[PDB]
């Protein structure tokens, strides 16, 4: 057809990119509610950015004023309590949603070809999220903030020759002090924007081939437009998430946190129990399961190495756990193991938890070691199960 | 003669929305 | 309002027409430039006004190949006085419909509307034919839609074969295609169309026939718009010679087709034209692709023989294309790609059978009644009435009454049918086949059958 | 009118300056009319004969080459230039007239500009 | 010195085109005197005179209607019956079409060959057509053979034999016809549109019926059908052309004596088995067909509803067009303008179908696969626009075009006889042209807006599509495009 006149405004150059990427984008008709969590994570990112921009209007990144500025946000600025509870529990909601997202991807083998780049960009995004949330948790300048910053900046000392110089460069001095807090503030404003860009790249990589589906099959024969069907499905998800988040905000605003951070930072005394936020606990457990500095840091790096190498394993040509009984069972064991690692990270470092943590870390790495063997062996299934 | 009625309807809508966001009952 | 089953209140009902209305008489006025204006008053509230020109593809040779059909497509476009858009809007303002037809020896331009809009119709029709602007973009658009109109030609085997055997049956002007090749269209343009139209569209070659208007009003509107046209002396249409010929495009596949044709007298010679029409009715036939409605030719020789004695036949009937001084009578046929030889044998045998005298009086009376009812019924239509007036005044200048034709039909004996068919098939035949022609016999073998 | 060179000498200076600036590049004044500026120009250009549009395009390419090279036409070539010989204005006016006639009778436009 | 403006080839061409344009700049006023592009509502009740249509009711309820033109040499005489597939049952469905096949198969006096030989000996034609609500049998004959044609029709309606071997032969003809439902895709699309739109109503059944019904058809089935439906009060004998009312009435009184007189009446049949509209769609996806064909329809109006005239005007406003029409870019219809200007269809056609208790109003289009999205947008836009913005010029032009087409199509004895029979069945009377024109000119812009807001705005639609239709918008997108949220 010859486009002499103007048809739908949606197809005009003003709107065409948004239309083709957001309204008319072909989507497999059989996507479950487990495909709602990417849009949920997007909404969590926007919520964090909006609340953090408004909170930065009242927060003072100085060791003599930071704790007091938080308290002033809670007590003095109107609706300040809401803004703070929303940012602090929205970090937790962001991590819950992103975990559910990562586990949908693991269950349906969404990392497999041709979507390897999508998975790698997601891994980069997860690293960015971890760094952002950690340096954000330092900002209130409570006991938890100071001591967590101490250990995470100390992690660089695992490097033999230049480790100390990196630690002292990160601090801006010989100890965690005002320089650390001020640089952590700047980084905290910056990293969310890089997260937005990385998420956009993630989405573009995913639309190169379209979304995977719960059957794991080629879906070109039964695709439907995103708007309105998956718009309204994601809206159901958005309202349910709002109810969940509101329950956390209004009735249990401090259950996902530790009371130690309501004590101003004291560089003299480490609290008897020193743990990160809940969403970092599995990494904490893997770190502490190694009785060696360099070994622990190397295990932390090996976690992300395995996550990045997952899409490139020579595998069988079957994606969905719905048709892979062994991989499905290994999936539900990995989920249990991750929940156990999180629980172990919250425990003091003593018996029986050292052995349990070591075995759990081993199981976690066994998942990624065994999946390629499963693929190689299952390549022979169609030749061995004859009609 | 429908564009004028549409303008009046949308003007009523805009006024209703204004009184609803800002709620100036203590100022009127 | 009220439901349509109740009469509307307060409506001014015009008085009814009489159950017997005296027919009106054709008035033919000739202008000094040679243009003839004819009209008949009609009782119904519709007027049909046409302009008929004795131009056609028999004037394209040698340097205007494709001009006639392009002019057909370029009808009622932009004039020097009105844009195409304005002209379409004026036609639609009065609920009118336009049409143009192109033939080998005639072109026509017609407009139909209620009889109260006669001045507008006449004005728009003359502006259109006298003052074409022939804008290059409009010509180019009509030339793109000419390529489609010519490519879809292969989808009508009857039409394709008819043109093909016109090409293969004559040598002179009549052999010029009425659907020019694609190469012949990359030369046509607005200047060529203007030069062609100015040469051939003269007053003494044009008739303004208007069925359903008073002659006074038609003259009052049309005289001031056509007298300016200069006096151009009457030339002579070129001569065409009927010869033999074969047309063969082996496309392969399935669903062969054919048409065997012979020469018959033209419209001049007014006892044998009829013998050709009654012959065409006698052979008769049908498309054999659809059914429905008795009396359409299911019991003619062609139908009753082929479609009721030999199955696996897709089409079989007879055709006719008479010109002023010559004509083409022939028989179509589809058959099956390997049954083609048997099909041609059947057709030739049928021609020979009526040639010898194997047709009884019952069939002759049946075909005679079919001819008379076909001519009388086709005059029910106002369009056909106007077109017949125009064509007959172009050809004879008289509009001969239908009663003379009816007597010639009812003066036909078996001896006439026999001698005419004997004469027709004693002359060279025009063979045409289209589809899978490999199994189709040669020209010499088919010619030897007669 | 004041824009008449024969009646107003200021318009004479204006026309002389425009002609001299156009002649340095071998450009006609109608060559400055861009199809991308309005759909009426685009339609008028589409209605023109091919050889005229090819000559326009060749003059545009020559002018662009001169401008990129920081050069003007040679004086021998400048002497034969006809900067105000028109090929577009009459067709543009006809297209405008047809557009206005369509608008007056309530018809849809034959072409419209894309919303950016 | 610069060259003169004819030396260079391009300058010469520019001069030629400029001279042609200047030629167009000065029009000649002798040819600009009468025609106007502005539509005017005209009153011409003088030319609207027509011969009187005489309607006589027999004592048994039979109606005889004649339109006399004694200057004519021919005539059309026939029977129009208030009967069709809608008045059958589920197990009798298809019987009317079988009867249409079987009615020219011979009687007690006449055999198949006698009947064909009698007819084509006078040069006559015999026509049979059956639809959902109407059935007609008529003959086109010369003026002399009116009595013979009436005798032929009365004999075939009252004394048909229905031989078992003839029934079995026609059974296989019709079975092959059902097996060969292709090549006429317009008819297929409309059948599926009726089937989904009037789901679970008698109006949704096809004329042909199911194959098991035609396999089960016997003599007593056809005889029972004729007894049940071909009754005096449901039949109209219509004649046009060279016919005198009195002779036709006398012949009808003589010949049509052994009818059924069954008490079954069409109004009660429609009442107890009413037809309703169900918003729905059927999509026949076939990616080997080169062209897509679809129809979109709203629930329309019945024959007697006053809004039917406005729906006819609206159908004229939407119009119809195909690629071989010269001036589609310039017509008054905006939908046709959009389609022709952007080349987004092979054909487009608005239809207004009426029945006794409901109707269908919609658009049928043929287009290539890649044009479907824009075509659907344009169709929905221009249909929905009727509820919001209607110009006086457009409605005036449509009124003029509708009056012109109604009068112009009424040429020949056969169209006149068909008009008489159809009007007598649907209206109970032949509406005189002046009244029909008065009803048409009562449809102004506000009337069109009111009718569109009643039938089109925020209303359920029925869709039937076949071909490469994967890019045809889904039911929700067509349903959304029935209202405008900027108003
Ligand atoms: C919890 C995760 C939270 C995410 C919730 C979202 C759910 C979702 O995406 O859709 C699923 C679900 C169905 O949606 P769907 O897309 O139609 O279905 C897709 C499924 O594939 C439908 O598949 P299906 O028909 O097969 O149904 C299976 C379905 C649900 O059905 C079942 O699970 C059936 C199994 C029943 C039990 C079987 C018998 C047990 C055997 C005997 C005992 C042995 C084990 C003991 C277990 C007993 C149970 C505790 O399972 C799931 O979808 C997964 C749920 C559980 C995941 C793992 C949970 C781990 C958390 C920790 C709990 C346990 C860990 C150990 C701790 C020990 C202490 C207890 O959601 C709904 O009901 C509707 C969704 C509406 C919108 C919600 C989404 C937005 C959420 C907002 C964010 C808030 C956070
Ligand atoms: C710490 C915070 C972080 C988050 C923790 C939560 C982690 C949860 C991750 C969930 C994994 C996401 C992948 C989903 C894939 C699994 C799924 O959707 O359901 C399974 C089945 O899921 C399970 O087997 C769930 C196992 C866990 C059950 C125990 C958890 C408690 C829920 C039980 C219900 C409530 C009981 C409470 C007591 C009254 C079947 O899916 P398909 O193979 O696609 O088949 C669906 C289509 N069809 C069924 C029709 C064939
Ligand atoms: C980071 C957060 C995570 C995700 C959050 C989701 C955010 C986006 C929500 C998901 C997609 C919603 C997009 C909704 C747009 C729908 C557009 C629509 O329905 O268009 C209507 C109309 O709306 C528009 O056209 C508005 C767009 C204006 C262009 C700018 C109807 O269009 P039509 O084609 O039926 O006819 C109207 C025609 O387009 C106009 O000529
Ligand atoms: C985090 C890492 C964990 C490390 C674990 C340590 C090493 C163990 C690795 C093996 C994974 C443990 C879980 C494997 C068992 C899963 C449960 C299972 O598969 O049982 C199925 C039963 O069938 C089986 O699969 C048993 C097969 C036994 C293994 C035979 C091996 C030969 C096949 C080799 C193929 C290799 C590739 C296979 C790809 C799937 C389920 O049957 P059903 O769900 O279809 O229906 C029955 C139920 O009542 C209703 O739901
Ligand atoms: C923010 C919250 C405000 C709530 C109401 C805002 C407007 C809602 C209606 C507007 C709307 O969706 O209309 C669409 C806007 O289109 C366009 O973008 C072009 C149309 C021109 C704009 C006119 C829209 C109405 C003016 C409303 C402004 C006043 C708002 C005061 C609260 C076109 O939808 P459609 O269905 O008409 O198109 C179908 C044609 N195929
Ligand atoms: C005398 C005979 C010499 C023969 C040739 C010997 C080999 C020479 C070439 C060796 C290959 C290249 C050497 C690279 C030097 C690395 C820095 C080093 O060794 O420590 C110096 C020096 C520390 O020396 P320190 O004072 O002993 O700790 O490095 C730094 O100052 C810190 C920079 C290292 C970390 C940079 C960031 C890394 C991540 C970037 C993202
Ligand atoms: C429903 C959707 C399920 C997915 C997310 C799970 C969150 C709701 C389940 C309830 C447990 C959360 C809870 O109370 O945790 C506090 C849980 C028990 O309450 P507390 O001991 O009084 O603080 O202790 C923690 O602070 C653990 C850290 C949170 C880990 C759960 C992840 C969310
Ligand atoms: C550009 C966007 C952002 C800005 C301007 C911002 C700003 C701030 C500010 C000023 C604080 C200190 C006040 C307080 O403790 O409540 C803070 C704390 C925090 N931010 Fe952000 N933030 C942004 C995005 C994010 C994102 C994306 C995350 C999660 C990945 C996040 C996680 C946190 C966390 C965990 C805290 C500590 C909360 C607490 O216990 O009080 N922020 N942020
Ligand atoms: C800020 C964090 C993230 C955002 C905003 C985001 C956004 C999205 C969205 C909108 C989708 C498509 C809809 C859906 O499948 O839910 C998607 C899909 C996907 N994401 Fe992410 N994502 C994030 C983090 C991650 C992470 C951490 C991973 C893995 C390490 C990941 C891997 C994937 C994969 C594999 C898919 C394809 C799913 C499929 O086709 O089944 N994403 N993401
Ligand atoms: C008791 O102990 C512990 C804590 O305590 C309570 C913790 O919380 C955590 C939680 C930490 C986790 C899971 C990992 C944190 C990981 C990273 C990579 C953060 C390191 C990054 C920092 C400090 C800022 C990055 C600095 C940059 C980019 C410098 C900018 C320079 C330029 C632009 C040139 C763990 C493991 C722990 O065991
Ligand atoms: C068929 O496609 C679609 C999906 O299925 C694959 C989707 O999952 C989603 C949802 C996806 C998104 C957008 C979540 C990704 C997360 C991001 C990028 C969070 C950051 C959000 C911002 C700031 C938006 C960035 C974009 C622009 C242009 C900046 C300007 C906009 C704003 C200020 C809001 C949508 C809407 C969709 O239709
Ligand atoms: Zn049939």
């Amino acid at each position: 057809t010859i486009r002499n006149q103007r048809f739908s405004l949606l197809k005009q150059p003003i709107s065409s990119t948004l239309n083709q990427h957001l309204v008319d984008y072909p989507t497999p008709s059989n996507l479950s509610y487990w495909w709602g969590f990417g849009s949920l994570a997007g909404i969590c990112l926007v919520i964090q950015i909006v609340t953090g921009v408004f909170l930065a209007m009242h927060y003072t990144p100085h060791v003599d004023l930071a704790f007091n500025s938080v308290e002033h946000i809670m007590r003095d600025v109107e609706g300040g309590w809401l803004l703070r509870y929303m940012h602090a529990n929205g970090a937790s909601m962001f991590f819950i949603v992103v975990y559910l997202h990562i586990f949908r991807g693991l269950y349906y083998a969404s990392y497999s070809s041709p979507r390897e780049f999508v998975w790698c960009l997601g891994v980069v995004i997860f690293l960015l999220m971890i760094v952002t949330a950690f340096i954000g948790y330092v900002l209130p300048w409570g006991q938890m903030s100071f001591w967590g910053a101490t250990v995470i900046t100390s992690l660089a000392s695992a490097i033999p020759v230049v480790g100390d110089t990196i630690v002292t460069w990160l601090w801006g001095g010989f100890s965690v002090d005002n320089a650390t807090l001020n640089r952590f503030f700047s980084l905290h404003y910056l990293l969310p924007f890089i997260l937005v860009g990385a998420s956009l790249l993630h989405l573009a990589a995913l639309h190169q081939y379209g979304s995977n589906n719960p059957l794991g099959v080629h879906s070109e024969m039964d695709k439907i437009a995103f708007y309105p069907y998956f718009y309204v499905k994601d809206l159901v998800g958005w309202v349910a998430f709002a109810i969940f988040f509101s329950i956390w905000i209004f009735y249990a605003p401090n259950v996902l946190g530790h009371p130690d951070n309501y004590i101003p930072a004291n560089p003299m005394s480490t609290p008897p129990h020193i743990v990160p936020e809940w969403y970092f606990l599995p990494i904490y457990a893997i770190l502490r399961s190694i009785p060696d500095k360099a070994g622990g840091v190397a295990a932390i790096a090996l976690v992300f190495i395995c996550l990045l190498a997952l899409p490139f394993f020579k595998s069988m040509y079957v994606r969905s756990s719905s048709f892979r009984p062994i991989y499905q069972g290994m999936f539900w064991l990995l989920l249990a193991d991750c929940l156990l690692l999180g629980w172990i990270g919250c425990q003091p470092v003593e018996a029986p938890f050292v052995t349990i943590g070591q075995i759990s870390s081993l199981v976690f790495f066994l998942f990624f070691a065994i999946t390629p063997i499963l693929g190689r062996v299952g390549r022979g299934i169609p030749n061995s199960y004859t009609d | 003669t429908i564009d004028i009625q549409a303008a009046a309807g949308w003007g009523i809508a805009a006024a209703a929305g204004a009184i609803w966001v800002v709620q100036p009952f203590g100022w009127i | 309002l009220t439901s349509l089953d109740m009469p509307l209140q307060g409506v001014s009902l015009p008085p009814p027409l009489a159950d017997k209305v005296e027919p009106s008489k054709l008035q033919i006025t000739t202008l000094p430039n040679g243009l003839k204006i004819a009209s008949e008053t009609t009782p119904n509230p519709a007027a049909s006004i046409g302009l008929y020109v004795d131009c056609g593809s028999i004037y394209e040779a040698p340097y205007f190949h494709g001009a006639t059909h392009l002019l057909e497509r370029m009808a009622f476009k932009s004039t020097l006085n009105r844009t195409h858009f304005r002209l379409v809007r004026e036609i639609e303002a009065i609920g009118g419909n336009t049409s143009a037809s192109a033939s080998r020896e005639q072109m026509s331009y017609t407009i139909d509307a209620l009889k109260t809009y006669v001045p507008e119709m006449v004005e728009v029709l003359i502006d259109s034919v006298r003052n074409p602007a022939f804008l290059d973009w409009e010509v180019n658009e009509e030339l793109r839609k000419m390529k489609v109109e010519i490519a879809e030609l292969a989808k009508n085997p009857m039409g394709f074969l008819l043109e093909a055997i016109h090409s293969a049956g004559y040598s002179g002007p009549l052999a010029s295609p009425l659907y020019a090749p694609e190469s012949a269209l990359d030369r046509l343009n607005g200047e060529l169309l203007e030069e062609f139209m100015t040469e051939n569209f003269t007053a003494a070659r044009m008739v303004l026939a208007a069925s359903g208007v008073e002659h006074e009003e038609l003259l009052k509107v049309a005289e001031p718009l056509t007298s300016d046209l200069p006096n151009v002396p009457p030339q002579l249409a070129p001569k065409s010679q009927y010869v033999g010929g074969d047309f063969r495009q082996h496309t392969g596949g399935e669903a062969t087709h054919f048409a065997v044709a012979f020469e018959v007298p033209g419209w001049n010679n007014e006892k044998e034209a009829v013998t050709a029409t009654v012959l065409q009715m006698l052979m008769g036939g049908g498309g054999s692709f659809s059914a429905g409605g008795p009396g359409k030719g299911m019991h003619s020789w062609l139908y009753r023989r082929v479609l009721n004695e030999y199955q696996e036949v897709q089409s079989c009937t007879a055709f006719t294309s008479i010109f002023n001084d010559t004509g083409l009578f022939g028989i179509y046929g589809c058959s099956s790609p390997q049954f083609a030889a048997k099909a041609i044998e059947l057709a030739a045998k049928e021609l020979k059978d009526v040639a010898g005298g194997k047709v009884n009086q019952a069939h002759l009376d049946r075909a005679k009644a079919a001819t008379k009812s076909a001519v009388l019924m086709n005059l029910e239509s106002r369009m056909i009435a106007a077109e017949d007036i125009g064509r007959q005044i172009l050809t004879y200048g008289e509009r001969k009454p239908v009663d003379q034709f009816l007597k010639s039909v009812d003066q036909l004996t078996l001896k006439d049918i026999a001698d005419f068919t004997s004469k027709v098939i004693s002359k060279p035949l025009t063979m045409g086949s289209f589809g899978d022609v490999l199994a189709v016999p040669s020209y010499d073998t088919i010619s030897s059958k007669f | 009118r004041l824009v008449d060179p024969r009646k107003n000498f200021l318009a004479r200076m204006h026309m002389k300056s425009v002609s001299n600036r156009l002649r340095r590049y071998g450009l006609r004044y109608d060559d400055l009319y861009d199809p991308l500026y309005d759909l009426d120009i685009k339609e008028a250009l589409n209605r023109l004969p091919r050889e005229i549009v090819d000559a326009r395009n060749q003059r545009l390419m020559r002018a662009m080459d001169l401008s990129m090279k920081h050069e003007y036409l040679p004086d021998n070539l400048q002497a034969v230039q006809t900067p105000f010989r028109s090929y577009l204005q009459d067709m543009l006016a006809l297209v405008k007239r047809e557009r206005a006639e369509r608008e007056a009778l309530g018809a849809l436009p034959l072409y419209q500009r894309t919303i950016p | 010195s610069p060259p003169p403006p004819h030396l260079m080839p391009y300058d010469h061409a520019a001069e030629i085109i400029k001279n042609k344009i200047k030629k167009l700049e000065n029009p000649d006023k002798r040819f600009l005197k009468y025609a106007s592009p502005h539509p005017i509502l005209a009153s011409h009740n003088h030319i609207l005179s027509a011969p009187e249509t005489r309607v006589t009711t027999l004592p048994n309820g039979l109606r005889v209607a004649t339109e006399s033109n004694l200057s004519a040499k021919t005539a059309t005489v026939g029977v129009w019956i208030d009967a069709g597939s809608r008045f059958e049952s589920d197990e009798t469905n298809g019987t009317a079409h079988f009867l249409e096949h079987m009615i020219f198969k011979g009687t007690d006096r006449r055999t198949v060959r006698a009947l064909e030989e009698e007819i084509e000996d006078i040069g006559g034609h015999l026509n049979a057509y059956t639809s959902r609500e109407q059935t007609t049998y008529y003959a086109k004959v010369l003026d002399s053979n009116v009595n013979q044609a009436l005798d032929v029709l009365a004999d075939i309606l009252q004394n048909s034999k229905f031989e078992e071997q003839r029934i079995n032969r026609e059974r296989d003809v019709i079975l092959r016809e059902m097996q060969e439902v292709e090549g006429q895709t317009d008819e297929v699309v409309l059948d599926h549109l009726h089937a989904t739109a009037f789901q679970y109503t008698p109006l949704g059944r096809t004329i042909l019926g199911p194959a098991q019904n035609v396999k089960s058809i016997t003599r007593e089935d056809l005889q029972n059908y004729i007894k049940t439906h071909y009754t005096a009060s449901r039949m109209v004998i219509a004649a046009a052309g060279a016919v005198k009312h009195e002779e036709v009435v006398e012949q009808v009184k003589k010949l049509f004596t052994k009818l059924s007189s069954d008490p079954t009446t069409t109004s009660q049949l429609v009442a107890n088995e009413p037809a309703s509209f169900t918003g729905s769609e059927v999509r026949m996806i076939d990616d080997d067909l080169p062209l897509a064909q679809f129809a979109v329809a709203f629930e329309g109006a019945s024959w007697t509803d006053p809004d039917s005239v406005a729906l006819m005007v609206m159908q004229t406003m939407l119009g119809s067009w195909n690629k071989n029409v010269g001036g589609g870019k310039h017509v008054g219809s905006d939908l046709t303008q959009r389609v022709a200007i952007n080349e987004i269809a092979e054909s487009i056609m608005a239809f207004n179908t009426n029945y006794k208790d409901t109707g269908l109003f919609g658009v049928y289009a043929v287009a290539k696969a890649d044009c479907l999205d824009d075509l659907s947008y344009a169709i929905m836009y221009e249909v929905t626009k009727l509820a919001y913005r209607v110009s006086d010029a457009d409605v005036t032009r449509a009124r003029n075009q509708l009056k012109s087409s109604l009068l112009l199509h009424m040429d020949g004895t056969s169209p006149i006889a068909e008009d008489i029979g159809r009007q007598l069945l649907t209206y109970g009377r032949r509406i005189p042209t002046a009244e029909l024109f008065a009803r048409i000119d009562a449809v102004d812009a506000s009337t069109v807006k009111r009718v569109a807001n009643k039938y089109i705005y925020d209303k359920d639609i029925a869709i039937s599509a076949i071909g490469p239709i994967q890019d045809l918008p889904d039911y929700n997108k067509f349903r959304r495009r029935t209202y405008w949220n900027r108003y």
